[PDB]
């Protein structure tokens, strides 16, 4: 008498027909494209061909496959854009496990660093590797980092320290390699530093986008933590805020506004975070109906950020609008600063990405292997 | 707790 429930279901197919019967007016772009295999994990590439006196650009995407045999790839994904285009896999690389994460590292873009369920965090440079992968089915890492004890998700580059890695994982650790001086010739690295001060599993990490020794924690203790690598205590971060009412899945640095963060929780809010004063939450969004795990800011617009999750939707927020009067009725679907919501996907969102180069243009991909690469209607960020 | 599949 448990499964009847899941069984709606009947639920999401009737939404998802709505949802595609609206599509037209609600965007200028969807692409759906049914991978081989789920991918957890989605971000695009920095680099855009856009070919001589063509109508579209080339762009790629890093990511991954969920399988449960062991053939798992990191793949290199392109995407034809234009300035309701297809959709190549151009390398996949094999991989030990399913791909939790993987993240180009911003100074050198071959470089990807990925999460896998050993506890092992590795390094791949997709140009030293073969287009088809290896079929003896050996994993081949250009480096194997060293440090956890059991898998995690939380993966960050430091954009002002070259090849300075931050890892969060389950066994309530973040481990720090500086790979910057190895060579990456498939050695083993050992952290260089690891945190200690979350008592849970920690969920995600990411580094300051300006100040170099900066870098968040959150984590199912519920905490945001700030910490500084200046600091000598491990165990202790510089700050920590009891931010969320359940565990805390991610969280994001405006890259804009310098002082500004936002966190995703399973509490389904995304909180509004100032470094200045972290004792007090500047603003909750709140219109999932489920556990938050993915929130990202906009490359192009500093009042614009997106969050994702397990009620399958991605919902799009405008920071300015908060406060704006709205109709009753228009008061229904929503609060002012809601934007958008992407109902594009019939389950679970893994991951999503802007596209830095095309705004707001958005890669999502959901545990169904879906992938849609798409972008809201202009007129709803016009007005 | 992330949980896959």
């Amino acid at each position: 008498a448990a499964f009847d429930d899941a069984v709606e279901e009947r639920v999401i197919n009737e939404e998802y027909k709505i949802w595609k019967k609206n599509t037209p007016f609600l965007y200028d772009l969807v692409m759906t494209h049914a991978l081989e295999w789920p991918s957890l994990t989605a971000q695009w590439l920095p680099d855009v061909t856009r070919p001589e006196g063509k109508d579209f650009s080339i762009h790629r995407l890093v990511l991954g496959t969920h399988t449960s045999d062991e053939q798992n790839h990191l793949v290199i994904a392109s995407v034809q854009l234009p300035n309701y285009g297809k959709i190549e896999i151009e390398i996949k690389i094999n991989h030990e496990g399913e791909v939790n994460r993987a993240r180009y590292m911003p100074q050198n873009p071959c470089i990807i660093a990925t999460k896998t369920p050993s506890s092992d965090v590795l390094v791949f440079d997709y140009t030293k590797h073969p287009s088809k992968p290896d079929p003896s089915g050996e994993c081949n890492p250009d480096l194997r980092l060293r440090g956890h004890q059991k898998e995690g998700y939380g993966l960050s580059w430091n954009p002002n320290l070259s090849g300075h890695l931050l890892s969060a994982s389950d066994d309530h650790t973040i481990c720090l390699w500086d790979i910057s001086a190895v060579p990456k010739e498939g050695k083993v690295v050992d952290a260089k530093t690891i945190f200690t001060g979350h008592t849970a599993v920690v969920e995600d990490v990411s580094w300051h986008l300006l100040h170099e020794s900066l870098f968040g924690s959150v984590a199912d203790d519920q905490k945001l933590m700030i910490w500084d690598t200046r600091s000598n205590n491990t165990s202790k971060p510089s700050h920590s805020v009891d931010a969320h009412t359940a565990e805390v899945n991610c969280l994001s640095f405006n890259p804009y506004s310098e002082f500004i963060l936002a966190t995703g929780s399973a509490d389904k809010t995304v909180a509004l975070w100032d470094l200045r004063n972290l004792k007090l939450k500047l603003h909750s969004f709140e219109s999932h109906k489920d556990e938050i795990f993915q929130v990202q800011w906009s490359p192009h617009n500093e009042t614009i950020l997106a969050s994702s999750g397990t009620d399958r939707r991605l919902n799009v927020w405008d920071l300015s609008k908060i406060g704006e009067e709205q109709s009753p009725e228009d008061a229904e679907d929503g609060p002012p600063e809601l934007l958008f919501i992407h109902g594009g996907h019939t389950a679970k969102i893994s991951d999503f990405s802007w596209n830095p180069n095309e705004p707001w243009v958005i890669c999502s991909v959901s545990e169904d292997n879906i992938m849609q690469v798409w972008q809201m209607a202009e007129n709803i960020y016009n007005d | 707790k992330r949980r896959k599949l």
